[PDB]
């Protein structure tokens, strides 16, 4: 094994030599502590190691030892109401061994070698055996955990345990060729886990906001990038997200973020259900929590490993939706990074290589034929936290070239307590056309026509401001004022949601339908009433629109009823006023 | 043949192999690792010392002491066919759509050379793209280098799959003219997306449009030396199928924008100090080189005409990307948002587009008599009409005068009936009929930018020939 | 509007002078580095 | 440990660096003691080693250096800090050091100054409701234990008064929380980065004035002190701070008094060393350095103990786009930005709650914490001084002869909530005095204007006048 | 090399009202025209060079593009002299680039074209010098400079653009030639910002 | 050194309105006026010398005009000291390093004023420092770190200017002398931004 002494210490960066045959991006273990390290630069008989860890204290001559293995993930059963660190150590463990610091050079097991689990076989000796396909299953939290061939592995059977209970270190299926296959395995972190084919989405991902799920959709397996300012809302929209997705199992990365976001999810989600499965909603989530005041090389490993997970979970068939809270923390670790190898910087110092990455990341995204020929699906939100608010930033320019949908924040909005704060001008979605399908057979046949009126409308109302911050709103025409007011009350009655209410802080797609519809038909009548001559002061008056306003806080079950007594109430306030 | 192993620096994209003299500058090299797996690169620079060798995707499993370095070619060249018509390529060349690899007649280098400017010709005839914005308002003319200014949601790869379903030439309409000229769309897509992908595939295959076509696609998770080769060899195709075969070739360039950050990134690779906003300071020359290599020449019946494609930035026209493009091009096809929003397909705004060698393509013998006078007064008609929309918002509908108010109709047919085709594809002259029949909203007499004979031979259809298919 | 124009100008002079100051800096810094690599390597 | 190593062999003195040549076995950040040919000793760390030189960064100015009469000596491989509950009621320069006279303090612990991250596990929520007395903060940008809510700041602006006024009024209400009534005050750890005499002496006046001297703890580094010296002074702070709160159950609270100079010499030290900066000149790695100080808050599971920092910092052009306020907001919990125009008008405090912010505050607000009707309320204030905001600039283009009743009433509300909420001077308010005025604020517009209050709050609330508080 | 640099008090006639009344160019004078497209820019310069005073014409498109290029080089053959009725071109000097023509090659393109109009001044002409959008000649000089590694100035530009500008624009004028005959040459420059 | 720093309690009467009624400054404070060529600074600073209720002024010529130093020592000595009714030029000391006289000087002008203004404060004197210019004691510490080959901060200054910019104004103040006596020193320093 490759052994070497360091030779100089400038921050987290070591350069050791003595490491000639030491591979780029390969592990190592640095000082007498053995700290985790990754050789990311070779130099003669010199190599440039990054320790994932603090290096105070470390001293000139002490031993570098390479693994000869790049970052790697333990994948199977034990990782669903986990929380780990960047490189997947669990922090409940962490948190036994030592007290409520974090200290360097502990080595804790990502997967519990401890625990016994239901082993249910699915394959019987003489039987070939490819990479992903099912060897046999496992109970965990209310999921069918199942075990997968090895992506690079082939042979057959030999021999099979018996259903049993044993942990996940036992050899439960050994091959002729000798291979003995356990219920987890090892896979390289920056290694995309392959798949048959990938599809073309065409179903929605619904996160419960009506913004979102309306008029800035994303797919199963699309990608979105939130952006904006400290203050605009970011984090709140990703735990809505969490809490109230579609996706069978959450993976929530942590990149470089505040330890109290972590600690909220900690606290509240075992308290909370799972939207569709019933159980605790810490079921579903694994969390990978990396802080600001944590190791920066650690960041990237962060990513890299939140999305093997998820690859791993949408190989054995679930949907699972991935969301990064900062990868700007991620690109500033690595123009850190750059910056102690003193390279050539591009644009604002980023390394060059950070927009391939970046694309690299999110083209693991997709909906995909699993090599075991299931269905499996990886939906990836990246928030984008851009320095003074810049949208023409290398990072946000960089993803807004590679993402599907683009929910643009907004500080004006956000000074105001108007949330979600997204600014409509700004963003944009490429998945409504591929889903009006699915939206024709699942929510209504006219939704789609709906969505567009709603849009155009917004569009007009955008259109007129101009004017309306050149002469004032009273100038105008009485039809360009009811715009106004309409897209006023779109704005305030359906665009607007109240994450910490109680039924407000989810929306169905049929509750969404019901009030565009709402809108839609009071503005057309709105419209016949002014062509006849009524007053705007006296349209905005009538009571029909407290109902309007109040729509968004009726339960999922009341609301029916309640939608169509307003589409009757508005006919008939419309009719009376003759 | 021999193997270089003093491979003495390895760090990001660059490794350094010393003893290395007899690389050329630029040659493609292969990098064999310890493993047994080969990756690619390109010399960037040679002395006595070593040469720098750029690697093609990652350097992972590099080490120095089993990697070696292989001569592949002394310079980038494409071997190029007929045969390229209906396949599919990866940016550098090799197929992707697993049919077997095509025998090349010739091999070409894909930094091909200038045109001699003494060889070049007038462009005088045009290009049906079968869309009316483009068709009647910002004509397209073989060897002209026509832009699409794109933005960050807006639907340019749909405009761009239809442009390359409808490209059309009209001997018919030349004159005499000629029974057939051969045709053909090379499309180069740079840094998409697996949906973009997909959607293109499935695209050229459903309408046929494949068997006149070859497409060089270069995914953003690929390498981005072949995000900066993919142009370079689609139009070394281009100029080969043109100039060696007669065709008439179309060529669109996806995404111009990302190209451009690719040369960014590789600039930084090489240790290059960045010049204006971050961008190299020989772009206008890189984007040269590739604009450049579009035009029609004396002797040859072929000819070379570019559509590239590019989202700007932030909206912004100054940025540096589309300003060094409107150098260098003779026009833009911009489009708008509002339009998009408002429902309209394809969303292109006639106000800020311009076709600078519209005059030379369109005319008698080309096209027909009344084609400029007609997009002259389409212009001024519909620029009336803006305006008066939103004079309407202040002083309402009453205080306009007659005119004013068939102006204000006339607006909305247009965006209507003209902008908003929708997924057809109309012929020059069912464009030039719509286009009649919204003026005739307009009193005769009150286009003043139409000679009185045109007007006698014209005016007067009916907006139910195309009011049932808006 | 020639509030607004003056601002445009302004603007642009500041983030011009920030690109200027910013290349200097990178090309003294390489400087630097290629002397300390031809007196020491 | 008890024999002394001396490094002779100093090849290079220039600003606040130091080479020596043959110390290989000189740890990374280790602390030195530079000896010059007088007799004087002066300190530094080391920030960088190999086999060729040790890079030591000086805490002193390097007047009298010599590359001939100096010599390097090794203190300790990890920069540690002694401490102590008898910590409280002295005065420590940038270093730690007692600059009150008394003698040095007998340390019960020796703790690194660096610290090391909580375990996210280890954390609780930070949910006690603070009443700092200041209506701005306690209704809109509600101040939570465990918080960390720095001051926004220009240059004349009255932020060290602020500071002074929330240490002075700042108290828990456990009467509202339904705990056990206690009365346990808070601890302040004052540390002080490139300060003024003037600053100072406000400050220390204010504590003594106070009686707040006998449980404070204050490290202080003026402006006429070594800059490098300020790299170690937050550090040392949250050392003592941590140690109190997390092993001996006290709630302190952390006053950072400038963090701009603290960027000062961060991009100083960066600069000596020839490191790619990032923005403006500041290192690259400023996020990170910053996020070592801040993340040392908040409150644990199973302690009694916590910490809260309120960091003042000054934007250089009144400008929120430097690069000190942008990293500082996205690492805080909030801010509360003081304003230029309301200070001009002579408004105190002049704390302008639109770029406020206060992650927290639905943490700590609510029924059974304030009152039920806070975060509504909160809101409903928001979104009407937003509208009275947007009808001044309408006012200018319209003229105001043009405006109708509503718009008015806005532009009224605008005023009044400037200079009855926000303008309140040295005055300390309860939680319930500042939702009375702020509900008499809100009668002044039409009971259906209202729409982010229940109408249950609206009928028990609503209604009472302004001039019943106030004339 | 010249004798003496006389005076510009003699006019240079275009033979256009506008230009020889309200803004008339001295023999040896220098003159700027910006081209916005559509303004018919091309159709002045072609007048200027047919009707002017000048014996010679040297042309120079420092960085064009392909098709402008091609417009000049298939419209000049074509134009007649009214002094003569024969070609143009049998008095005219032509410099074409193009914009994916090499940058030395586009920066040296006024340079050849100025030092040709000296010499046809030498032998006792007078000469009218066109150069055609000199900002891709500047475009040109910014991306050399760049090249060499040179510490730019303004947007860009190298801090030595106004001096090789100026070089350029004063060897223009009304001399006595080494020979004791009187020649000059007038510079008329165009600019696209 | 000194005893102990006091807090400013009476006021630096300077015999300009605006300044002594709406911006004041007290007599140990510090004040900063910055302002565009053409303004009034050196005439302000003028009337500060002339006219101020400080015992003793010393006037720092740093980098600036030389007839200013001149009008200083011509017109001075005719004019009366307002308290002690002597010359007076007699209550001034001037320290002049002109914009033409050595650029390192500048910083040495600045230090050797505050040293003679501190002095005169420990033997009991109120003492006023004026510094014509604070910007060129920051140019010339721009053009020593360029020689240094330092690594600039914003627009090419050393990082470590605030640092020095503090430790200057710091040493004004109202204080106990060693000797038990009360002494003040005033700072106004002009910025050419
Ligand atoms: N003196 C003139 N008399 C009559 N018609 C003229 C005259 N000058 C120009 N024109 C006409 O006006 C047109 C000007 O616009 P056009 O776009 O055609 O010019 P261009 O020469 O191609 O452009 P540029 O300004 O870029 O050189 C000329 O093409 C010609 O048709």
């Amino acid at each position: 094994m490759i052994q070497g002494v360091i030779q100089k210490i400038a921050g987290p960066a070591v350069i050791a030599k003595g490491m000639l045959g030491a591979r780029m991006y390969d592990i190592c273990k640095v000082g007498e502590e053995g700290l985790v390290g990754e050789i990311i630069r070779l130099d003669g008989d010199t190599a440039f190691v990054q320790v994932y860890e603090d290096t105070s204290g470390l001293k000139v001559g002490e031993p570098v030892v390479s693994t000869g293995l790049p970052l790697a993930v333990e994948l199977g059963p034990g990782m669903l109401n986990g929380i780990y660190d960047g490189i997947q150590r669990p922090l409940e463990r962490i948190r036994e061994k030592t007290g409520i610091y974090i200290t360097r050079g502990v080595v804790v097991h990502a997967l519990d070698r401890e625990k016994k689990w239901a082993w249910t076989p699915m394959v019987k000796p003489g039987d070939e055996v490819r990479g992903g396909m099912v060897l046999g299953t496992v109970p965990e939290f209310g999921f069918t955990h199942k075990i997968l061939v090895p992506p690079d592995v082939r042979g057959r059977v030999k021999e099979v345990k018996p259903a049993g209970e044993y942990t996940v270190e036992e050899p439960v299926v050994v091959l002729e060729d000798g291979t003995e296959l356990k219920m987890y395995h090892t896979w390289p972190v920056r290694r995309a886990r392959p798949v048959q084919r990938k599809l073309d989405p065409n179903t929605p991902f619904l996160t419960g906001m009506r913004i979102l799920d309306v008029l800035f959709p994303v797919a199963m397996g699309g990608t979105a990038a939130i952006p904006g300012p400290f203050g605009a809302g970011k984090s709140v929209t990703q735990q809505s997200l969490a809490k109230w997705s579609n996706a069978d199992v959450v993976v929530y990365v942590g990149c470089g973020e505040r330890g109290n976001e972590m600690t909220d999810v900690l606290v509240e989600f075992p308290e909370l259900t799972d939207p569709k499965t019933g159980g605790p909603l810490m079921h579903r989530t694994v969390l990978i929590a990396n802080t600001s005041n944590m190791p920066v090389a650690a960041r990237e490993a962060s990513i890299y490993v939140g999305v093997t997970i998820a690859e791993y979970f949408r190989d054995q068939g679930f949907s699972v939706a991935l969301m990064a809270d900062s990868t700007s923390r991620w690109a500033e670790a690595l123009r850190e990074i750059s910056s102690r190898l003193e390279e050539m910087p591009a644009e604002e110092g980023y390394p060059p290589y950070l927009a391939a990455r970046l694309a690299a990341f999110y083209e693991r995204a997709g909906k995909v034929i699993t090599l075991g020929g299931e269905e499996g699906a990886v939906t990836i939100v990246g928030a984008v936290s851009p320095p003074g608010g810049d949208m023409s930033e290398p990072v946000t320019q960089s993803t807004l070239r590679i993402v599907g949908a683009f929910w643009r924040l907004d500080a004006s909005l956000a000074f105001r307590r108007h949330f979600p704060a997204i600014n409509w001008n700004g963003s944009y979605s490429l998945f409504t056309s591929a889903l009006d399908p699915w939206y024709r057979e699942n929510v209504a046949e006219d939704y789609p026509e709906l969505r567009d009126a709603i849009s155009e409308l917004l569009q007009r109302e955008a259109g007129l401001q101009e004017i309306v911050q050149l002469v004032g709103p009273d100038a105008l025409q009485d039809a360009e004022r009811l715009v106004i007011e309409v897209g006023r009350i779109i704005r305030e009655d359906f665009l607007q949601q109240n994450a910490y209410h109680e039924v407000d802080a989810y929306c169905s797609m049929k509750k969404a339908y019901g009030i565009m519809k709402m809108i839609l038909a009071f503005y057309k009548e709105a419209e016949a009433a002014i062509k006849r001559g009524v007053s705007i002061d006296e349209i905005l008056q009538l009571p029909v629109l407290e109902r309007i306003g109040r729509a968004r806080y009726v339960s999922e079950e009341e609301f029916p009823a309640y939608f169509e007594e307003a589409m009757k109430e508005i006919q008939g306030a419309f009719k009376a006023l003759a | 043949k021999k193997e270089y192993t003093g491979i003495t620096y390895i760090s990001g994209p660059l490794l350094f192999v010393e003893n290395a003299k007899d690389l050329a500058y630029g040659a493609i090299v292969d990098i064999k690792d310890g493993t047994g797996r080969v990756r690619g690169g390109q010399v960037i620079e040679v002395s006595e010392e070593y040469a720098v060798i750029q690697v093609f995707e990652e350097t992972t499993g590099l080490d120095l002491a089993t990697t070696s370095v292989s001569l592949v070619e002394d310079v980038a060249r494409l071997g190029v066919s007929k045969e390229m018509l209906g396949r599919r390529f990866n940016g550098i060349g090799k197929p992707i759509d697993g049919l077997p690899p095509i025998t090349p007649e010739k091999r070409l280098p894909i930094t091909g050379l200038p045109l001699n400017p003494v060889a070049r010709r007038k462009p005088e005839q045009f290009i049906q793209t079968g869309i009316s914005t483009i068709d009647v308002m910002n004509t397209l003319v073989r060897g002209q280098k026509l832009p699409i200014f794109s933005g960050s949601g807006l639907p340019a790869n749909e405009i761009a799959a239809q442009i390359a379903r409808q490209a059309t030439v009209r001997p018919d309409l030349s004159g005499e003219g000629e029974k057939e000229e051969p045709f053909a769309v090379v499309f180069a897509a740079m840094g998409i997306t697996q949906r973009e992908l997909s959607y293109f595939i499935q695209e050229f295959e459903r309408t046929g449009a494949l068997s006149r076509s070859v497409l060089f696609l270069n995914k953003a998770d690929d390498p981005t030396i072949e995000r900066i080769l993919t142009p370079r060899m689609a139009l070394t195709v281009a100029e080969y199928l043109a100039f060696e075969h007669d065709y008439h070739v179309l060529v669109i360039l996806t995404d111009m924008t990302n190209y451009c950050e690719a040369l960014r990134e590789i600039g930084a690779a090489r240790e290059e100090i960045p010049g204006r906003r971050g961008y190299p300071g020989y772009m206008y020359t890189d984007l040269a080189t590739i604009y450049e290599r579009a035009g029609v020449v004396e002797g040859k019946k072929g000819s070379v005409t570019q559509i590239p494609i590019l989202s700007m930035p932030d909206d912004d026209r100054t940025h540096p990307i589309p300003d060094l493009t409107g150098y260098i091009t003779e026009g833009q096809i911009q489009l708008s948002r509002e339009l998009h929003r408002k429902g309209i397909y394809p969303p292109i705004d006639p106000l800020p587009s311009l076709s600078r060698l519209m005059n030379n393509g369109v005319g008698k013998g080309k096209t027909r008599e009344d084609h400029k006078q007609v997009s002259d007064q389409l212009y001024s008609a519909y620029a009336n009409g803006v305006d008066i929309r939103k004079l309407v918002a202040i002083i309402g509908e009453d205080a306009l005068t007659e005119n004013d108010r068939r102006y204000l109709q006339f607006a909305d047919a247009f965006e209507r009936f003209f902008i908003n085709q929708g997924q057809q594809n109309r012929s020059i002259e069912e464009s030039l009929q719509i286009a009649w029949a919204l003026l005739s909203m307009l009193p005769q007499g009150e286009l003043k930018r139409i000679s009185k004979d045109h007007i006698g031979k014209y005016y007067g259809q009916k907006l139910e020939e195309i009011w049932g298919a808006p | 509007i020639p509030g607004i124009r003056a601002q445009i100008r302004f603007i642009q002079q500041v983030l011009e002078q920030r690109e200027r100051e910013d290349t200097f800096r990178l090309k003294r810094i390489k400087g630097k580095i290629e002397a300390r690599e031809a007196e020491e390597e």
